[PDB]
């Protein structure tokens, strides 16, 4: 009833079965690879059925060494990882194994990862928000408590140190449980979030699940499938609230389009699978609270090459209810955290849930920066001494704005030896009126350089000469 | 097609129908990933070949009939998602010369 | 008078930068959409 | 000896046939869908010969409700269009099937839409100018009697009624008459045309064959072969001079490039068929002067992304002979037709074709034309008072000629009650000779609107 | 290669031709469509190599 | 690979291994050329998946 | 007996059925006869693939037009090999050996293969002794090196083989050594302009030249270079003889492989070059060396599609190069000849260490001044000069006069505008350079610094404008 191993290329292995015990889809079947040097037990993801009782997989784990007509064992379900309260305090990789502890959670419940989302009738809309403490989110991309929330970004602008921040900011606190979920991302940054969970004592309260960029395509795969099960036991199951941090969820179809020609699938366009939007769908539905159960989640979102208008990120971007969107322009001025005030949105940013005057004050520091984006290059070119004083008077006010968006964070003292700083939502919210109404136009523009709120501004304008 | 068909039922029967389609570009992905999928040949931006064809019969059940079969009409909103306001790109391109 | 001249003059060769720019970008415009379909054509007789 | 579906992908399906049966390519194939809520005749157009007596065709309707082994009946000929007077005043699709009367024409003589553009021996070696009697084509960008009119133009600037009028010049003040095929023609405005040429009587002149927005690629390549079916009938049969019209072309190359990629060919340079200029030149080659007889053609051109060196509008403007450019701006100053003096050309406004003294009069006006545009910006935030005497004289020179351009055109009568007027060249050229040299500036502007010749003038005058 | 053929006849005889192409960007045009229906994989500007 | 392997048997016995890649486009590019060669599926500008 | 016969035929790629166990060995040559009669000719086919089932696909060297299905190949039993010895110096020979200006010349000379593996790492040394020219442009800012690897770089009609011969006029002419010149795939007419030139100059008796022109199959094309290279590894190899090695143009040899590839059936790489074609580059390019006490010196036109420096070809080409000149279409059309890119040429030897701490001073001064007009460009294409600082202001005027005294009257320019060339010592151009950075000259008008050579040039000239030195 076993099958035997015909082909092998990379991470794609066909597998021919006696005909009627041909695997269903998604099955999690077991090859062994002997060599001593690699020897191991290969778990290959049904991916599908070529016909003739062939079979085309996906190998979990580098197939380097696997050889043609080895015998392969159908476990007869998916991929299925231990569920429970276990799973807090610990780390896992895309298999359900325990990686500080092998061994652990064997005994658990066990949940297969593939699974239908939501149904729609179970959907209710979150509008609350999430207060961080951060002057630009809160003010520009208030998060929703139960929402979905990203951070896109191309290579190295801060999406991940602005994860780390919001994990300090809000699962620090959390009553509920914490999930995260490492795709595809650095292993050095996956032990040091690790460490810094337990030296926090946030750890036992959170489940770690890692699958990093060293990890073959179908790992990094599933990894976000694992994480998100056992989120969805947590909400479902247990009753309570959940955090799930995702980083990086573009690993995700990354790890899909490597794959998708080795499979038979003719490309898309840009390179990607011609089932991305489906694929991604699938993923992000599940990422949702239901009607009284509650996931806040967090996901990191690579942009490759900075093109906002890639398809892996356009896509993703229909799945959100607030987006953070930071910028390499924002990110090489020197601004800290690099969010792009005028392409980051969120859907509660209107005054029937904010209220009238957040609403106000943001809508009016986004007219002076847009304003002030349509005259960098009349700067840059004629000078600025040829706009009008309205003009003028605008440009000093959007230059103090853009700087007082930026904020000394608390995960980013590593990198200035400063420590961070947190701002209430009313101070935020009073501060920018101010701006935009000019009464800071007497400091200087340093003055609002990585700072909290007003008290910060009034010492540091003091230590550089001026007054407030 | 199944919003076009609810829609048609009523504007054959003298009603007055207005249908929003969000998003269209969305349709033509899915399209493209089914024509693919069946290893259709692909042209500009991996499309089948009739894509606009796709979009075209779709909206051109959009009318406004005659007094003969009783006055009733369809009102189409087709929304199209542009990336970085280029409006000439492939679903854009046929979705405006279109409508 | 001169800053009348110095601003016909600027705005002729912004109209010539302007013009000069829109070519190279319809080039690269023309460019990608070849390059797209050349990649497209290649995986699909990858897999003919 | 029929053949039967083996294959069927979209609108593309491969047809079986018995080994001495194959038909030709291009040969005209009838299959049977008969479901009920489907029901309907096929049409296929061989494009391939696959071998094994398979040939791979595109089907002109879609093939939703189509079942493979059904029987295939060749024709023994390629689509086929019905010819004569009969065609005038009735609407076609691209297979010569009557849209207003279904069953009208069956009986009418039919001539394949696939023919080949005269003899070398048989073009004319000397280009010749189309007197159309308006004043600013026929003076600023003279049309090419056989040749081939860009027609640019935004929504609601009398781009319909222009058509009209010159429907009605060629059927009046030549003996002509008109055909007019909608490529990708959206059924509202495919509508809206055959009502208005009704309403305006013109549609008794002029045939339409429409390939419409909602169909497969393959009609709508095919439908200006078909116009140009009938149209060279007109030309050959009848001897007469025809005028075709054709909105888009652009779309007539966007279906070949569709088809191009349904049949499984690598695209070209920007995603185009491989035989882009192939297809433009054999559609371009047909609409030629023969044997003392013409087609002239207007053509609606889309440009992709305003981009002129894209390949379509490039191989477009291969063939093309003059450009009339509608503005916006002229026809908000109630000049009609809105044609811009300065954006629209023409490539036999030189001084060997239309002769020494047409080329200068031309050429002072687009000189005092371009200074009096360029003057325009003062004027309006500066004011007129800012600008010299002489600018001020040149102003209104400038004006009372853009006011003179404007005409009464006979398709302009259904909506205002004076009928339209017809100018000789030699007249226009003239008046527009004098009115440079300035001797109507005392005159009032208005006088200059929506007439005809210098009686026109005068007559004006002393109403004013 | 029509007429440089006809003109090559008469110019290894001694003679003196002046050949004109008019114009060879067709001429490249048409060698590419050929190429592409022959599914030769294309190059810059999608011509053949 | 060789370099890091050599790497890897001192870093797993206790001493610091500086490695400098100069360069990878070129391995980059040797990987893309292996895999057209082996008539892999391509990717983006040719290299594999 | 032991031959083959041709099965398939796709253009210049022949598929040859062998019987079993005489199947060629990769690059081996073999001999086909076309028998129509104009085209009547022995076809060389150079081994590419082993196809299995005894087949093997071949690159033809000649056109296969008139070729049959069928028709006897016979295996040479080695690969292409060409004339080497002193009798090669004074002819000319195509790919495969065969004398032109002399047919069956040559026959009996000692027979190289044209394949063979580069010098053993263990023998190769870095060389940095300069090679003086006596242009400013290249001896201030991109020095070439003595054995070392030159390229020129540089879209169409920029200047690339007028500059090759100026190389030839400046170095070759007073060489004790010996010269190798290939032709690959370039214009026929300019080898035979070539041809006669040398034979005028004297240099000829020197010189061995090799030329597989544009109106040749691919094969040809890609197997010149290889041919030439032989010649000159011959000298260098056998008789210890300094070698001066021309190419041009290197990139029609990877224009040629691309073709080659596409007509094998190779799956295409990015732009639709060959998956190959760092490989071919690379196995070509690592064999034009000297080694420890034998010297190469080699100089090769790079053509660059387009104007577009990034396409793959010339990409690859960069890596293998001691000095890179870099020739402009922006210079070109300011009409600065030699039309070289100071800010994109390079030089390995261009360091305080090896051109001495004055030399590398004044050379990145001049740098830094053309990088810094360079990026006020964007400001001055709107605005002019007049909007600048005092100081950019004079920066700028001092640009523009370095930018026109880096042009200079070539000695291969005279049969273009009549003038004659002239010779800069390297000393002078130091110190010329180092007097206009510094701002010494500043008052003459620019053009008295255009197309001239040292010092008393500059003077001659800015007196006939009307400015004084
Ligand atoms: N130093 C120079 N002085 C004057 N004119 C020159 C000079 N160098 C080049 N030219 C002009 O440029 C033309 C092209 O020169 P050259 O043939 O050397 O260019 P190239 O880069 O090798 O061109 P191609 O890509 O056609 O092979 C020359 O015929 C001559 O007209
Ligand atoms: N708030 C900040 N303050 C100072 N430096 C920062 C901040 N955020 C990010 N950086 C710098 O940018 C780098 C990239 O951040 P990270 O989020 O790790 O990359 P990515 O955005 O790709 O996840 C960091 O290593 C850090 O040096
Ligand atoms: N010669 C004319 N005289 C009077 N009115 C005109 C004339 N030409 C156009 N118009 C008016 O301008 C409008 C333009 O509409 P139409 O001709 O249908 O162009 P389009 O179809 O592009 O909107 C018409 O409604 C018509 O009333
Ligand atoms: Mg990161
Ligand atoms: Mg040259």
């Amino acid at each position: 009833t076993a099958g035997r191993v015909v082909r092998i290329t990379g991470p794609v292995v066909d597998v021919e079965f006696p005909r009627g015990s041909v695997p269903e889809l998604f099955n999690a079947l077991h090859a062994e690879i002997t060599f001593g040097a690699l020897a191991k037990t290969l778990t290959l993801e049904v991916a599908q059925h070529l016909g003739d009782s062939l079979v085309r997989c996906i190998s979990m784990q580098p197939t380097d060494g696997l050889v043609r007509g080895v015998e392969v064992t159908d476990t007869g379900a998916s991929i299925s990882v231990p569920v429970g309260d276990g799973v807090k305090g610990h780390v896992f990789n895309a298999l359900g194994d325990c990686l500080d502890d092998p061994g652990y959670g064997k005994d658990f419940e066990h949940w297969s990862i593939h699974r239908k989302p939501p149904a729609f009738s179970d959907l209710e809309p979150r509008t609350e928000m999430l207060e961080t403490g951060l002057k630009v989110v809160d003010l520009l991309t208030p998060y929703v408590r139960g929402g979905k929330i990203a951070l896109f970004g191309g290579a190295g602008v801060g999406k991940t140190v602005l994860i780390q921040e919001m994990i300090n900011r809000i699962a620090r606190n959390f009553g509920g449980t914490s999930v995260f979920a490492g795709v595809g991302e650095r292993t050095r940054e996956g032990n040091d979030l690790w460490v810094e969970l337990a030296d926090a004592n946030v750890l036992k309260d959170t489940a770690l699940v890692f699958g990093q960029m060293d990890e073959p395509p179908g790992t990094r795969m599933r990894v976000a499938l694992s994480a998100l099960t056992m989120a969805e036991f947590f909400r479902d199951e247990q009753g309570q609230d959940v955090l799930l941090f995702i980083d990086n969820i573009f690993r995700f179809t990354q790890a899909g389009s490597e794959v998708s020609t080795l499979l038979g699938r003719m490309p898309s366009a840009v390179g990607y699978q011609p089932t991305l939007a489906d694929e991604m769908g699938e993923l992000q539905e599940r990422i949702t609270s239901t009607r009284g159960r509650s996931i806040t989640s967090m996901q990191a979102v690579y942009v490759p090459a900075d093109d906002y208008t890639d398809p892996a990120p356009a896509t993703t971007f229909a799945h959100l209810d607030a987006t953070t969107e930071l910028s390499r322009a924002v990110f090489s001025k020197g601004i800290f955290p690099a969010v792009d005030p005028l392409a980051s949105s969120s859907t509660i940013l209107d005054p029937a849930i904010v209220g009238d005057e957040h609403y106000r004050v943001a809508q009016e520091v986004i007219r002076i920066l847009q304003r002030y984006k349509d005259l960098q290059d009349i700067i840059a070119i004629l000078g600025i001494d040829e706009l009008s004083e309205e003009d003028k008077q605008l440009v000093n006010r959007a230059r103090r704005i853009e700087r007082f968006l930026s904020q000394n964070m608390m995960a980013a003292e590593q990198f200035t030896g400063q420590p961070g700083s947190t701002v209430p939502l009313k101070e935020t919210i009073e501060a920018f009126d101010k701006l935009t109404k000019g009464e800071f136009d007497h400091l200087p523009e340093q003055a609002f350089f990585l700072i909290g709120g007003l008290d910060d501004l009034a010492k540091k304008a003091e230590s550089l000469g001026a007054k407030l | 097609y199944t919003g076009s068909a609810i829609g048609q039922h009523w504007m054959y029967n003298g009603k007055h129908v207005l249908i929003v389609f969000d998003d269209l570009s969305k349709q033509a992905d899915a399209y493209r990933a089914i024509s693919l999928l069946l290893r259709r040949p692909p042209g500009r931006e991996a499309f089948p070949g009739d894509v606009f064809y796709l979009h075209s019969r779709l909206l051109e059940r959009c009318a406004k009939l005659s007094d003969e079969l009783g006055g009733g009409s369809m009102t189409g909103l087709p929304i199209i998602e542009t990336k970085a306001n280029d409006i000439s790109a492939f679903i854009p391109t046929n979705v405006i010369s279109i409508t | 008078a001169s800053r009348r001249r110095a601003m016909k003059s600027a705005t002729d060769n912004a109209d010539d930068l302007i013009k000069a720019l829109t070519l190279a970008a319809n080039r690269e415009r023309q460019a990608q959409i070849t390059q797209e379909i050349s990649e497209i054509v290649g995986g699909a007789n990858a897999l003919a």
